[PDB]
């Protein structure tokens, strides 16, 4: 039973999800393609004509390829819960539904990279990251901050 | 995600969909060969000894039918 819901799920997911893993970094840190590979089923059958939004712009810290805003709202319960302004909110209805200030504002507050580390798959993105490397291609070294306090 | 890639035109199923034109031919080409053959149709033992032996005393009396004409 869980693994067919499991499967069913991750089925539609995929079924309305864009196709452009290989440009769209984290690609190789996605919580989705992880869980797919994992839980989910091997084909898919869909052929018909898929949506696509437009892209958008948050300032010069978060750009968004809101084509594969899979509708989660941890974006917008982190905006409105920890972050403290409240600019980001789902709107539209069924497929047609889009994540996005709706008068095209910035957001003027700190956490946004806390943001972008949040959204799991890869549409939120830190600019100034843009295409530089994927995560398999890197080491990490755990240290501290001295520029805050 | 199969089903016009491999084969749109007119199938009304799934199945006999596809044409494939892989393998052989109806017959599996001929029936081939793999032991060896080798013939042994030479000369055996007699012919070859008879030559020799034969070749030999008549060449021995044309060197003296020479010997005499040089002499
Ligand atoms: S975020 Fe979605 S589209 Fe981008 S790499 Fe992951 S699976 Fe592909
Ligand atoms: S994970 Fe990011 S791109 Fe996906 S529905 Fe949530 S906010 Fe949108």
């Amino acid at each position: 039973v869980a693994k067919k819901a499991r499967e069913g799920v991750m089925e539609f997911l995929l079924m309305n999800h864009p196709l452009d893993c290989p440009i769209c970094d984290q690609g190789g840190e996605c919580d989705l393609q992880d869980q797919s590979m994992a839980f989910g089923s091997d084909r898919g059958r869909f052929t018909e004509v898929k949506r696509s939004v437009v892209d958008k712009n948050l300032g010069p810290l978060v750009k968004t390829v809101m084509t594969r805003c899979i509708q989660c709202t941890r974006c917008v319960r982190f905006a409105t819960e920890v972050a403290g302004v409240q600019d980001l909110g789902m709107l539209g209805r069924g497929s047609g539904e889009e994540i996005g200030t709706y008068v095209e504002k910035l957001l003027t507050s700190e956490l946004s990279g806390n943001v972008i580390d949040i959204c799991p798959v890869g549409a939120l993105t830190s600019k100034p990251f843009a295409f530089k490397a994927r995560n398999w291609e890197l080491k990490g070294t755990e240290t501290i901050d001295v520029t805050d306090a | 995600t199969e089903a016009y890639i491999r084969n749109k035109p007119g199938m009304v199923s799934v199945k006999d969909m596809p044409v494939l034109q892989d393998g052989p031919p109806p017959g599996g080409f001929a029936p081939v060969r793999f032991a060896r053959r080798i013939p042994n149709k030479g000369p055996s033992a007699v012919a070859i000894f008879l030559a020799a032996f034969g070749t030999f005393s008549w060449g021995m009396y044309q060197v003296g039918q020479g010997n005499k004409i040089r002499r």
